[PDB]
């Protein structure tokens, strides 16, 4: 199998024999030593690279990216950020001028991130750089450099790659996929690959029988429906976040702290769901908002409410040959509020994630959808707590009196991110937080300005 | 060129991805890749060891065991040995047992996992308490230093605070991980490695191969971060590549994967600190008794000098008439702890800052005035001494903190905060000032030496080389500036070369913030020799005196004529004047006795102070740093831009240490936090939103290179103010002592909030 | 070569570099007899 | 060194001037970054100088 | 030590074929090899 | 095509894809850097390596030896001259003790030759090391070394190789050969390879359609015949020299100065004749002794007198599909006397080679066989001289009077080896030599003792 | 042991060395001066045939 892609401006054709190899290794073995390996796990940003296709350009982690994923794309690494004639990119010069590096090792990945952001004129730095770690400089000088570079015309030589392209299975339509998977029920489906590549890099596993979903444009669509929005399984967390900013700001704010920008640009919602982790951040949120999920096997098509997909820790309502095809969201849900709690705010895994949605009949509680991740072997509503809530008045003291029912709903575990007492106590606090918030009170540490 | 804010020598290569780190060096195609098989037991005898499945693994070429080590099996930086491969038993989960060399880094990791080992387990010692109960320790018993009579002083004290508190360790998290490469070179070896202490690699590799030091050469061009984590942990990888390369006849490389890096190497020592401290009615301190428990891990490593340095800083920034410290260095079956930015300093100092905070709350006094009252006296009969009896003749804390408090708007801001908290029931803001006094010089005195070697080529360009290693602190730009200032030419004519034991010998680790202090002097010593030669030569030629030959800005001037430095150099070459010189420097005035705890272990003290403002969420503990203001004393900085750069980065790393960074081991002793996804250093947005850093510009009283001060480690202690600030916020939630512990993660802050609130 | 400093000098000039950016190492020759006092210059220049 | 024994002779001069056995002395490759501005080894002046 | 009839510093290495000369040094897999095209005329202008 | 051989004690199996690659390159490419390349033309010895098989062990130049040739043999290079435990061979220690090396670069080749000689206890050093040049030492100390090591028990580890084995065409029999050649008339036949390898290493040629004759035992025989000795084409010059020591000392003495021992060990008489070089040393001699040559094509078999095989410079009486199979020598020729003249005695090409055979009828000259190489485009008898000689008396003056006829028999060339005048004058001088020698006078510079 | 103690006592163990041949001076164009420090001598007797 042969794929083609543009590499720092030059066309390249490669014979893939191991579809699972990561981009980061291919590059280092080709001698493009500028892309560094800092964790090999998606967390540090040091291997950041820039890809570009028709949706535009984005920075992603080369260590999480397998080669088949870049077919037909244009790839830029740190060695290609400068112009052909040696001119430094504005972001490069600014990093020199502002002392944005000391040891140098995180430098290339910061430069690639910064370059990609400049390319699309994006200025939300804290979020664009969350996933580039630097142990030396304290970050401030890198902010100064991004800020000085923003006032500089985009590099022309980077934009010119836009003009490009204009064994291991690579489906182009949902139909082709559906067919093939039905025949190879045991296959390994790879979407963004952000959960799967850790089976190969860290567990040192080996996956035969593999299919890449990233090239089914039809699996990655957001469609307006009569009663909601239909979100394809292949829609990335970044794309879902962008869409939600309007109709579901609370889900949007949540996805802000989902992994890093780098991961968000290739991880998929379908994937977050299929991975079935009780600490996924997607599922709780979607459950509180009452979304539904659509499975698919050949031409068949099931359709339960999202929460019903998860049975037990590590086990889902999924049939041989069946895959996740999309999820559907209501057009609205203004009661939704999503809370994520971890050791660090950015790029961390939740100790506890709580999503709350209460509907009101003036002062009275009509409906209550309350979901938690990390409090159990599986994302789940807090039935006893929800139930005791209906009909009661929406004041802090009534919620206060119902809290113990959460200890009936969940028996949380202790681990390295947090102790059971703490997770319990925090599930409870999320409830208090919710009333206080809706009741117009100051509650979020992240919104306090100096 | 000194004093100018010039960029790092390699800024351009960093930014275009051209700078090479160890794993980027091109190597021959027949290069082997290695990996260690690790112990899965915290403490056990090895009873069986089947490596057959290892040898059969694909791509494997050789596997090694302690029995295969041809000579020394010892990587320790101290007298007591520390095997590189386990000799019959294991002492922590992660101790290397055997060694695989394969034709690729993956093939090696994979084979490393396939051995069948049987063990005979033994009870393991994993907590301070256990180690104390078992009398598990180093130095056969505690180390006590006493000045005056504390018990007496405490018994008669108007005010008193007793308290105990944990301080967690910290993982270095250098972005480039441990790594080395060894190339057989007829008879000897060449080692390239990523180490702050190439002479020690030299030493250790020599002993492992059976060779005199002159058959082993070690080069090191640059590290992607060190922070102390590479002062000695470089020894294992280097010894393994050399031994593998003697055995297979081929170049061998080893680099750790992050997970292994974190499981095998050491970390800042975590401490338990018990204190009693008392004061006068007016506020002057009367005494302070401290007990320090330090968790050192399974082998001594650098625990000795680390613990001593903690003891040396138990006074914080304050003069204390009576003071006692009892320091236990406890051995446990875990990672062998080691150097980390600050080297004991911060634990010792944090000890005293907590105490004095407690005391202050106790007497209902504002912590800042209590502190300001007890700083050492300014300079200029009988000067105050520290509890180890070293005169403190340079303390500017008084003047400094006052100036910080005002530029930072402290008083007003303290009031705004009270008011704001009184209107809020879910969030609380905190603000705190913390000072720093950090002694400079290694405490094992003979380490305070440095050399250099300078060469001038006949076109006038210059090659500079010295014993320090560059790990991002700007050592190489500073030395270039020194050289360009002393020789009277523009920096661009001066090129730095890789640290290399065959060029400057017997160097000390770059550490203890002594890299620029000492190598700058050595470099100046070598340039002055050269410049002496050149003046001698221009004088005789133009008949005048040497002191009247003038080098400045690339020109040479004498008797009314002038020439370009290059013409002078070419003429000296034709006149046959040697253009090569070495340089050396030994820090003066040091002398002290460890066992007695008396003398002058430091040449001088670096000072600074930080005021930090934070907010916390009383419901979950979530929190963050809103603003930080710093004033730090780097003497007459050799490069203020690189200095501001160290202060900011160290501030962030100290606060990291006392907030999100947490190490956790399970019941069996396995490290549970061993990857960036579970061990969390500060991320981009944890940076303070308002971040003001200024330098206190006053020349050093001591004769240091251009009157500068080391600025590498001192400023890491400024992060204590962030922790003190989180504590201020907790205290604002109730009348009780929050007893906030370190690291103050959100779980920990919450627990403190609740104590304060009286909710248990 | 019998004369590494000249190799240094000539390579530097061929490359537009100050001398301090070109290092020449040479551990042994299998024979020189004067033939490598200078005719080493061409090969080095060419490789550089 | 081109076969004429230069290196052995310098080994002997050093071990004689420091008072030690030659075996303790190791010769390293000629390198313009260690001794600069040298002349060709020639004119039979290698060992004298 | 001066005055004693001691062997060449590299005798053993010479005699076992361990001594390396320039073309024996290990080098990266991507190393190129060079060769000159030479004039076939003792004296001439080059025209094409 | 796969071959096998022992390499420094170890079994080795190799996939030959280019049959023309020399042993020297395979080796240096395998990292066995100890064998050096000093000329790549057979003259320097610096690449000398030791081979072994049933006939025993000998030292040969790796640069002249292509891979196919070493199938089934044991090969020893300089890195394997020492014992497995690291003990130095008596020849290595002796070289150290006697200063037999200076720059070191010819040291391996010397050690290997020396080790081979030691293994068979040969002591004719001047001849054994002729083919190893050293520009630094003067040779003296290397002789002391050989002498000193000769009183040392042979290396045991070296003899244990004895026990071993117990694209391109490799015939085992003359029949197989004849058959195949007949089908591929245009093939390139490689025997010793000593003239052919220079086509690939220096002329940079490429030879497809190749066959190696060194594995046809039946082509390399010396058979006693009713009327002479039958010498197979594949007989090596060394072996032919050994045979001749008895019945044909003169030819033996000649072959002493044929190339070097290293080349003699593999070069063949068949090859010396098929190459057809007017400066061959074999032909003139053989013609003076009136031998005959036997060609062969399938099952056919011609048979002319040697001199008749050579038509013109670069052209022989050889038919498409036809190959040389042997030569036949008389049982005796006490009149034979061979003269070689070159700039240097050992390992040099002849300016002129003079072979003389005169039979006498007491004082009268009965028959006259007079041959020259390097006097013409072809080796040939000096007819007019021969003629005028018959019947005349065998005294110096008669010969003195016939010399001029030589200027009619030949018109020699001028080149870097010698001027025409000199060549001419030398052919004439060989004639005076012959009478003077037969008349018992001292004539040979090489027989003068100090 | 002397060297280890020198190390502990902080005494530099590294050194460069340099030498310029003295007494030399001459003028190529006039062909006069002292261009050599000293002369080496020897003799040989060879016999050939
Ligand atoms: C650095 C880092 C940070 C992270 N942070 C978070 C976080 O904050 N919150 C969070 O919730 N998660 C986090 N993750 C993981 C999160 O699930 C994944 O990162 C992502 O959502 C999975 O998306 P993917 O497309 O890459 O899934 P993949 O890795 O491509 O595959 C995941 C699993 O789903 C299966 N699969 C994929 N698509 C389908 C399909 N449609 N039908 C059936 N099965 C399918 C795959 O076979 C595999 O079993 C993080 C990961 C990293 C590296
Ligand atoms: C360093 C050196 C020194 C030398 N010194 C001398 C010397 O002093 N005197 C001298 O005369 N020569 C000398 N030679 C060359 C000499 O001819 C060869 O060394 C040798 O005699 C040819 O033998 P061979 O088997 O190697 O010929 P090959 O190289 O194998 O080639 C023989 C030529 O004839 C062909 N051929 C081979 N066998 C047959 C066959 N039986 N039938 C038909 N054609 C065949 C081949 O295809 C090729 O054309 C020297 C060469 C070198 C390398
Ligand atoms: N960028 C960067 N700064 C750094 C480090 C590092 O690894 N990277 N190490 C710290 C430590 S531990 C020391 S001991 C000083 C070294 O400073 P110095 O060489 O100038 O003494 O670097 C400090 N600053
Ligand atoms: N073995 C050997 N000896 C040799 C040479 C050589 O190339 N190989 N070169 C010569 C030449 S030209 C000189 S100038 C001297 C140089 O020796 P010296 O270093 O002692 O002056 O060695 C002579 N001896
Ligand atoms: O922390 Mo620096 O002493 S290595
Ligand atoms: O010929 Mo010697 O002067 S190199
Ligand atoms: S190497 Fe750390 S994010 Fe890829
Ligand atoms: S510059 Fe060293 S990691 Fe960022
Ligand atoms: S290289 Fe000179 S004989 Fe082979
Ligand atoms: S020692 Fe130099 S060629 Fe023999
Ligand atoms: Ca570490």
């Amino acid at each position: 199998m042969e794929i083609a892609f543009l590499l720092n401006g030059e066309t390249r054709r490669v014979r893939i024999e191991d579809p699972t190899q990561s981009l980061l290794e291919l590059l280092r073995a080709e001698g493009l030593t500028g892309t560094k390996e800092g964790c090999n796990e998606g967390d540090c940003g040091a291997c950041t690279v820039m890809i570009r296709d028709a949706a535009g350009s984005r920075a992603v982690n080369a260590c999480l990216m397998m080669l088949p994923q870049i077919a037909g794309k244009a790839l830029r690494t740190i060695e290609g950020i400068a112009a052909p004639d040696g001119r430094l990119h504005p972001v490069q010069q600014a990093m020199i001028d502002h002392h944005g590096s000391q040891c140098g090792f995180c430098t290339p990945g910061f430069i690639v991130s910064m370059a990609a952001a400049h390319d699309r004129d994006r200025k939300d730095y804290d979020d664009l750089l969350a996933g580039n770690l630097c142990r030396c400089t304290g970050y401030a000088p890198i902010l100064r450099a991004a800020e000085a570079a923003a006032g500089e015309p985009p590099a022309d030589w980077l934009q010119a790659d836009a003009a490009f392209t204009l064994p291991a299975f690579l489906p182009e339509t949902s139909d082709a996929l559906a067919d093939w998977y039905l025949a190879h029920p045991e296959a390994t489906l790879i979407a963004g690959g952000t959960d799967v590549s850790l089976w190969v890099t860290k567990a040192l596993r080996d996956l035969p029988e593999v299919a890449f979903l990233s090239h089914c444009k039809d699996l990655a669509q957001i469609r307006e429906t009569p009663d909601g929005y239909g979100i394809g399984a292949g829609v990335t967390i970044a794309a879902l976040r962008a869409f939600a900013e309007g109709p579901h700001p609370a889900l949007a704010g949540l996805l802000r702290r989902f992994a890093s920008e780098q991961v968000r640009q290739v991880a998929t919602i379908g994937g977050n769901i299929a991975n079935g982790s009780p600490i996924g951040d997607g599922p709780p949120a979607l459950i509180a908002m009452g979304a539904s999920l659509t499975l698919r096997r050949g031409q068949e098509r099931r359709r339960m409410p999202l929460e019903d997909f998860f049975l037990e820790y590590r086990k889902q309502d999924r049939r041989p040959g069946e895959f996740v095809e999309s999820v559907t969201l209501p057009k609205s849900a203004p009661g939704l509020r999503c809370y994520k709690l971890s050791k660090r705010f950015d790029q961390d895994i939740s100790a506890v994630c709580g999503c709350l949605n209460l509907t009101l009949k003036g002062s009275k509680i009509e409906t209550a959808r309350i979901a938690f991740g990390g409090m159990a072997g599986v994302p789940k509503r807090a039935a006893a707590f929800e139930a005791a809530l209906i009909g009661q008045d929406f004041r802090e003291d009534t919620i206060a009196a119902a809290l113990p029912l959460l200890a009936q709903d969940f028996t949380p575990l202790s681990d390295m991110r947090a102790s059971a007492a703490y997770r319990m106590n925090a599930a409870q606090a999320m409830a208090l937080r919710y009333v206080r918030e809706l009741s117009g009170e100051a509650v979020a540490v992240l919104e306090v300005m100096p | 060129s000194v004093g100018k804010p010039l960029p790092h020598d390699s800024a351009r290569a960093h930014v275009t991805g051209q700078a090479r780190y160890l794993d980027d060096l091109p190597c021959p195609a027949n290069t082997l890749h290695l990996a260690f098989g690790l112990s899965t037991e915290a403490s056990a005898a090895i009873t069986g060891l089947d490596l057959e499945p290892v040898r059969e693994s694909p791509g494997v070429i050789a596997v090694f065991t302690a029995a295969d080590l041809p000579h020394d099996n010892d990587a320790s930086p101290a007298p007591s040995p520390e095997p590189v491969l386990a000799t019959g038993e294991v002492h922590f989960v992660g101790q290397p047992i055997f060694l695989v060399a394969a034709t690729s880094h993956r093939a090696a990791r994979i084979a490393a996992r396939k051995a069948r080992i049987t063990y005979a387990p033994r009870p393991a010692i994993l907590t301070l308490d256990q180690a104390l109960a078992a009398d598990s320790r180093f130095e056969g018993g505690p180390v006590i230093w006493a000045r005056g009579d504390v018990e007496t002083a405490l018994a008669g004290a108007a005010h008193l605070a007793e308290g105990c508190f944990e301080i967690g360790g910290q993982e270095h998290f250098y972005l480039e991980g441990q790594a080395a490469l060894a190339l057989p070179a007829e008879g000897g070896v060449v080692i390239h490695c990523s180490s702050q202490h190439p002479s020690e690699i030299q030493h250790k590799v020599a002993h492992a191969l059976g060779l005199a030091f002159h058959d082993v050469r070690v080069e090191m061009r640059r590290m992607g971060g060190g922070f102390g984590g590479k002062e000695s942990q470089g020894n294992h990888l280097a010894i393994a590549c050399a031994v593998a390369a003697r055995a297979t006849g081929r170049p061998c490389k080893m680099r750790y994967d992050r997970d292994d890096d974190m499981v095998i190497t050491g970390k800042r020592h975590d401490f338990r600190i018990r204190y009693r401290i008392g004061a006068d009615a007016s506020g002057k301190l009367l005494g302070a008794d401290f007990v320090h428990l330090a968790r050192c891990g399974w082998s001594a490593d650098l625990s000795l000098p680390v613990c001593d340095r903690a003891m040396l800083h138990a006074d914080g920034s304050y003069f204390v008439p009576a003071l006692r410290i009892e320091s236990h260095r406890l051995r446990t079956n875990t990672q062998s702890n080691t150097a980390f930015r600050g080297f004991g300093g911060p634990q010792g100092a944090l000890g005293m800052e907590r105490a004095i905070e407690h005391l202050a709350r106790g007497m209902g006094r504002d912590p800042a005035e209590l502190r300001a009252l007890n700083f050492y006296d300014p300079p200029e009969k009988k000067t105050q001494t520290t509890h180890y009896g070293q005169e403190v003749a340079d303390c500017v804390l008084g003047e400094l903190v006052t100036r910080l408090q005002k530029s930072a708007n402290f008083t007003t801001r303290r009031a705004e905060i009270a008011a704001w908290n009184s209107t809020n029931r879910t969030l609380a803001r905190g603000i705190a000032l913390s000072p720093v006094k950090f002694g400079i010089s290694f405490t094992l005195t003979h380490l305070n030496q440095a050399g250099a070697l300078v060469q001038i080529y006949t076109d006038g360009s210059v090659a500079l080389n010295h014993g320090g290693t560059e790990m991002g602190q700007g050592l190489h730009a500073k030395m270039v500036q020194v050289a360009a200032a002393v020789l009277g030419i523009d920096p661009v004519q001066v090129r730095i070369t890789a640290t290399d034991t065959s060029k400057v010998p017997n160097t000390s680790a770059t550490a203890a913030s002594s890299g620029a202090d000492m190598n700058g002097m050595a470099v100046k010593d070598a340039c002055e020799t050269l410049r002496g030669r050149l003046a001698g030569f221009v004088a005789a030629r133009e008949g005048c005196a040497a002191r009247d030959v003038i080098f400045d800005a690339g020109q040479v001037q004498a008797s009314g004529k002038s020439w370009r430095f290059a013409e002078i150099v070419a003429a000296a070459y034709m006149a046959r004047i040697s253009l090569s010189a070495t340089g050396f420097y030994a820090t003066p005035k040091l002398s002290w006795d460890r066992l007695r705890g008396q003398g002058r272990p430091f040449l001088y003290f670096a000072y600074g102070a930080a005021i930090t403002e934070v907010v916390i969420d009383r419901l979950t503990g979530e929190n963050r740093i809103l603003r930080t203001d710093i004033l730090h004393d780097a003497g007459a900085s050799l490069n203020p831009a690189l200095d501001i750069g160290q202060i900011e980065g160290a501030y962030v790393q100290g606060a990291g240490w006392l907030t999100t960074e947490e190490l956790v081991w399970d019941h069996c002793g396995r490290l549970m936090t061993h990857a960036p996804s579970t061990y969390k250093i500060p991320a981009f947005s944890d940076r303070p939103r308002i971040f003001n850093v200024a330098l206190w510009d006053q020349p050093n009283r001591e004769e240091t290179i251009f009157r500068s001060k080391a600025v590498g480690e001192p400023p890491f202690l400024l992060g204590i103010s962030a922790f003190l600030a989180l504590h201020d916020a907790c205290a604002a939630c109730g009348p009780h002592w929050p007893d906030l512990q370190a690291p103050a993660t959100p779980e920990a802050v919450l627990a403190a909030v609740r104590r304060a609130e009286g909710r248990a």
